[PDB]
RNA sequence: CUGGUGACUAUAGCAAGGAGGUCACACCUGUUCCCAUGCCGAACACAGAAGUUAAGCUCCUUAGCGUCGAUGGUAGUCGAACUUACGUUCCGCUAGAGUAGAACGUUGCCAGG
RNA sequence: UUGGCACCUCGAUGUCGGCUCAUCGCAUCCUGGGGCUGUAGUCGGUCCCAAGGGUUGGGCUGUUCGCCCAUUAAAGCGGUA
RNA sequence: CUGGGGCGGUCGCCUCCUAAAAGGUAACGGAGGCGCUCAAAGGUUCCCUCAGAAUGGUUGGAAAUCAUUCAUAGAGUGUAA
RNA sequence: UUAUUGGAGGUAGAGCACUGUUUGGACGAGGGGCCCCGGGUUACCGAAUUCAGACAAACUCCGAAUGCCAAUUAAUUUAACUUGGGAGUCAGAACAUGGGUGAUAAGGUCCGUGUUCGAAAGGGAAACAGCCCAGACCACCAGCUAAGGUCCCAAAAUAUAUGUUAAGUGGAAAAGGAUGUGGCGUUGCCCAGACAACUAGGAUGUUGGCUUAGAAGCAGCCAUCAUUUAAAGAGUGCGUAAUAGCUCACUAGUCGAGUGACACUGCGCCGAAAAUGUACCGGGGCUAAACAUAUUACCGAAGCUGUGGAUUGUCCUUUG
C-alpha cells in the first residue's frame, strides 16, 4: 500500500498530467489517496512524480 | 511605398491521407480497408487482395497482421479468428 | 570567392545552428590548425580575408588548407519592401560552424609562425577560435 | 606498462560526468580470455603510460585482483576540452 | 549421401584454390516426326547415346569483398528543475558510425543410394 | 534618416517652413585644462577633460536644406508630438 | 484575396518539400505539372531482360548496325513529382 | 490514465550506399609543345580511378526519443455514445517550445505543441490581462504551507558553517585588451648558486656575398661558418645618407631563495556617449543586507486545515 498525496497543483499543467492526476483517485491539492503497489500504479505516479509526495 | 514582384509558386494538391487504416492484432470485417498508398509500400498478404489504386484490403473477417517479406519488403495478412 | 558551382535549390532553409560540429573537429591534412570554439555563420568573404592574412604572414612557404566550404546560399528582400510577395533574391554563401570546427590547417611552417598566421586569420572571423595541433 | 583501474556499476549520465571531473576515464575491456568488464582509469596516469608503451604498445591492466595485458583499440576525445572520454582496451592472446 | 520440391532477412552471397562422374545431372549426337527461329535445331521441341568431366553442377578449404554484429561510450530525445544562455542540470529511453566478434548456411517432406 | 511592423488615437491626437518663447543631451563650433606629433617659432594635425557662458547679418528659394555676399572667438550637432 | 487600398500577381485540379517518423496542418513560403493521350500504350497466354563501359570490326566519325565480356539496375515504365 | 505486448511511419541524430555540393593528396585512356611507317616523357591529364576530409528542407546504407493505432490484457479512475429541444462562436493575445517568412529584426507575420489570459479573483514579479504560485459557497482578531522572502520601509534569520568578490560587481551589452584576484594540473631553471639588479667583457677573419649612389650587425635577398674564450649573433634593438656611437644576446664575479612558461577553470576590470530630475537595486541603505555551496528555523495566499452556517448531489437510511 501507498500513500499518494497531491502536494503541488495541477493548474498551469499539461492536461495528460491532468488526466494521471484523476486517474490516480487525486482530487484537490493536498488530497490524498492510498492505493495497493503495482507496476501500472507506479507508472501513474512516475508521469506525475512532480505533482505528488509518495509514501509507503 | 516599393513596387513588389510576385511568386511563381502558391500551389499545392490535396492531401490524400494515405497510410495505415487498421491495426496490427486489430479484428476487422471483410472488405476492410488496411492501407492506403501509392505504389506497394506493403504488398498483399494473404486474404489480403490490393486495389486498383494499390488499396490493401481484407477479403476475409480475421486480425491484421503486419509482416516482413524478405530483407527490405513487408506485406500485411489477415488470419480468421479459431 | 569559395561558392558552389551549381546547387539544385538557390533558395535554401537557413541551417540550424545549435550544437555541436558533427565532423572535422580534428586536424588531418596540416600540423596545426584553427578550431572554432562558438557558433557563426562564415560567409565567403570572411574565409577569403583570413586566408589571405594567413598565406601572407606564412609567405607561403607553408601550404594552406581551408577546411570550411560556404555550401548554403542564403537570400535578402530588396531594400525597402514590405513583409511577403515571396524569399528574396541571393546575397551570399555561407558555411555554418559549431564549435569544435577546424576552419583552416597549416603546414610547413615552424609552430611559432603558424600561431601567429591563425591569430592573423581569427581577428577577420565572427567566431572565437583556438590554436590547435594533430593530437595523438 | 602497468596502471591500475577500478570496476564499475550501472551508471547514469550523472555519475559518468562526475567521473571525467574528477579526472578518471570510463573504459571497457573486451577480447580473447577476458568476458567485457566495464572499467575506470585515471587520465594522467593513462597518458604517462601510453607514452612509455606508444600508440600501440601492450599495457598491464590491473583488472580487479586479476592482471590482464591490454592495448588500446581505441579512444573517444573532446577536442575541445582536451580530454580522453572513452578507452576501449583488447585482451591479447598470447 | 544424392536428387526433386518447400521454409528462412546473404551468418545462406561473391571471389579464389582444390576435388568428383557405372547410376544421376549435364555437356553432347542428330533433326525423321511434334514443335521452333522477326535469320540461325543457338534457343525452343523432339528422337537419341558416340564421346566427355572440359564447363555447368555438387562437395571441400578460405574471412579478401559483401553480409551479420555486440559490450562500453557518444549524439539525439520524453519528462522535470533551472534559465534566455547558439543553454545548464537530473532522470528514463538511447542511436548512427566504429570495435570485439559471427559467418564459406540452417532446415521440412517425398523418392532413390 | 529612409524603411519594417500596424500596438494607443478615424463619436478628429491640425500637417511643412517661418515668427515668439525657450528647455535639455554632449558625440564640443568658440573660449578654459591637457597628451602625442612627421611640435623650430608663428600656425597646425590628432586624441583626452570640460556643457560655465557664448555661438552674426544679408542675396536666392514656401522652403528645411543648400549655394553665395560680408562678417565672427566661434558661425556646433541633436532631443523636447 | 491582398502585411492599408490601387497597380502587379492569383483563383479549380495533381505531385513534392515546409509538416515537428500515424493522419491532418498556414503565409502573396520553396519547386513542378493538368484541362490529356492510347484501338493498344486495354485483356489474356506464352516468351524475354536494361542503361553504360571495355575490346575487336567497313562504308562508320565520341556516338548507327555486329560480336564477346563486365555490368543490380545508374534503363525503361505515354505525360509533373 | 498507466503498465505490458504487437504494429504502421523515416523526424532528431547520423551517414555518404544514391542524387547533387565540396577540400587536399596521389594517379592516369590518350594524344597534343617536346625529344621517333622507324620512339618518347618537366601543361592539358579534361575520361576515369584511388586515399583521406566535409555539406543537404525537397540526399538516405541507417535511424531514435516521443507521439500514433491496437489488444476476449491488468491496475486505478469516470466518463463515453446515440437521439431530440435551445445556443453562442467563425477579430483572438502573450509566454514557452518545434518550424516557415523577415534580417538566427519586431510587443512582426504564418503553421505545430503546451499553458495562462480571454471568461479568474487571491499571493509574488515596486507598478504590470497573457510570467511564477495558486482556482474565491458564506462567516472567524484560529492553524499549516506555495511562489516569493526574512537590516528598515515591510510580516519573518542583522541565522549557522566554509569560501569568492572590492567591481556598489551585485543592481543592463560585444569583438577585443589587461602583471586584478582565487583554484586545479603540466613543465624549465635553482644553495654543484635560480630570476632581477650591480661590476666587467661583449673580440678576430669580416665592412661575410649579392643589391642599391650608399647598406660596415641593424632598407631587401643567399649562407649564417671557424678562431681566443671565463663569453660573444655573420647581430634583439636605438641611431648614422653610409660610417660612427649606444645598447642587447651570451659569459665571469656581489647577496642568497625561490624563479619562468603552458593548459583548464571561479569571480571581477576596461571596452560603455542622449536628451524635464537622481533615474539600469522600488526607496533608505548594504562590503553583506553580494555571490557560491550546505544546514536549521521562521514569514508568506481567498491553496490546505480547524469551527459555525447555506445550497445541491450521493450513501446510509422513518430517525438524522
Ligand atoms: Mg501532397
Ligand atoms: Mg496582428
Ligand atoms: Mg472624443
Ligand atoms: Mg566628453
Ligand atoms: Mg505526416
Ligand atoms: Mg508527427
Ligand atoms: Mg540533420
Ligand atoms: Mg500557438
Ligand atoms: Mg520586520
Ligand atoms: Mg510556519
Ligand atoms: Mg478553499
Amino acid at each position: 500500500k501507498l500513500q499518494i498525496t497531491l502536494t503541488r497543483s495541477v493548474i498551469g499543467r499539461p492536461e495528460t498530467q491532468r488526466k494521471t492526476v484523476e486517474a490516480l483517485g487525486l482530487k484537490k491539492t493536498n488530497s490524498s489517496v492510498v492505493v495497493e503497489d503495482n507496476p501500472a500504479i507506479r507508472g501513474q505516479i512516475n508521469k506525475v512524480k512532480h505533482l505528488v509526495t509518495v509514501e509507503e | 511605398k516599393k513596387g513588389v514582384s510576385s511568386t511563381k509558386n502558391g500551389r499545392d494538391s490535396e492531401s490524400k491521407r494515405l497510410g495505415a487504416k487498421r491495426a496490427d492484432g486489430q479484428f476487422v470485417t471483410g472488405g476492410s480497408i488496411l492501407y492506403r498508398q501509392r505504389g506497394t509500400k506493403i504488398y498483399p498478404g494473404e486474404n489480403v487482395g490490393r486495389g486498383g489504386d494499390d488499396t490493401l484490403f481484407a477479403k476475409i473477417d480475421g486480425v491484421v497482421k503486419f509482416e516482413r517479406k524478405g530483407r527490405d519488403k513487408k506485406q500485411v495478412s489477415v488470419y480468421a479468428v479459431a | 570567392m569559395l561558392l558552389p558551382k551549381r546547387v539544385k535549390y538557390r533558395r535554401q532553409h537557413r541551417p540550424k545552428t545549435t550544437g555541436r560540429s558533427k565532423g572535422g573537429n580534428y586536424v588531418t591534412f596540416g600540423e596545426f590548425g584553427l578550431q572554432a570554439t562558438t557558433t557563426s555563420w562564415i560567409t565567403s568573404r570572411q574565409i577569403e580575408s583570413a586566408r589571405i592574412a594567413m598565406t601572407r604572414y606564412m609567405k607561403r612557404g607553408g601550404k594552406v588548407w581551408i577546411k570550411i566550404f560556404p555550401h548554403t546560399p542564403y537570400t535578402k528582400k530588396p531594400l525597402e519592401v514590405r513583409m511577403g510577395a515571396g524569399k528574396g533574391a541571393v546575397e551570399g554563401w555561407i558555411a555554418v560552424v559549431k564549435p569544435g570546427r577546424i576552419l583552416f590547417e597549416v603546414a610547413g611552417v615552424s609552430e611559432e609562425v603558424a600561431r601567429e598566421a591563425l591569430r592573423l586569420a581569427s581577428h577577420k572571423l565572427p567566431v572565437k577560435t583556438k590554436f590547435v595541433k594533430r593530437e595523438e | 606498462s602497468l596502471k591500475s583501474i577500478i570496476r564499475q556499476g550501472k551508471q547514469t549520465r550523472s555519475d559518468l560526468k562526475q567521473l571525467r571531473k574528477s579526472g578518471k576515464v570510463p573504459a571497457v575491456v573486451y577480447g580473447y580470455g577476458t568476458k567485457n568488464v566495464s572499467v575506470k582509469v585515471d587520465e594522467v596516469e593513462f597518458i604517462k603510460v601510453i607514452r612509455e608503451v606508444g600508440r600501440n604498445g601492450v599495457i598491464e591492466l590491473g583488472v580487479g585482483s586479476k592482471t590482464i595485458k591490454v592495448m588500446v583499440a581505441d579512444y573517444q576525445f573532446d577536442p575541445l576540452k582536451n580530454q580522453i572520454t572513452h578507452i576501449d582496451f583488447l585482451a591479447i592472446n598470447m
